């Protein structure tokens, strides 16, 4: 699951770090 | 406030190195810029500023680990909490149908900096993939994000 984990957690880094 | 397991902590130690490409631990406003361009994005710089100003606590214009890990560890203040996570398999989700694909899915690893053979994400796919269709739907997607 790491891998999905990994970049996941970035796209979501992203969503919480802007507004939509 | 939250807490987090060692293993969340882990991931998104994983999940920063994406942003911190050049490894020096911290994440910039290009760094951050990069890769939501690639994602499709386009954030401007005064924009890029201010999402770097929230979670940046010592001011010193970059976001390092712990910092991050703050930023995903606050609980999320919209009323219905799994809108984020929708939002992130609709990234995955190219064509929106409700299915991510090898397709889809090798385009986002490309575009994250995730590099990754076709074989490799076609074992993405395979962990996921519990109802067999080849292809990974959202609650595939819920199963393989959970940290346990
Ligand atoms: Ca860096
Ligand atoms: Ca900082
Ligand atoms: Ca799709
Ligand atoms: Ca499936």
């Amino acid at each position: 699951r790491r891998k999905w984990q990994k970049t996941g957690h970035a796209v979501r880094a992203i969503g919480r770090l802007s507004s939509s | 406030a939250d807490q987090l397991t060692d293993e969340q902590i882990a991931e998104f130690k994983e999940a920063f190195s994406l942003f911190d490409k050049d490894g020096d631990g911290t994440i910039t406003t290009k760094e951050l810029g990069t890769v939501m361009r690639s994602l499709g994005q386009n954030p401007t710089e005064a924009e890029l500023q201010d999402m770097i100003n929230e979670v940046d606590a010592d001011g010193n214009g970059t976001i390092d680990f712990p910092e991050f890990l703050n930023l995903m560890a606050r609980k999320m203040k919209d009323t219905d909490s799994e809108e984020e996570l929708k939002e992130a398999f609709r990234v995955f989700d190219k064509d929106g149908n409700g299915f991510i694909s090898a397709a889809e899915l090798r385009h986002v690893m490309t575009n994250l900096g995730e590099k990754l053979t076709d074989e490799e994400v076609d074992e993405m796919i395979r962990e996921a993939d519990v109802d067999g269709d080849g292809q990974v739907n959202y609650e595939e997607f819920v199963q393989v994000m959970m940290a346990k």
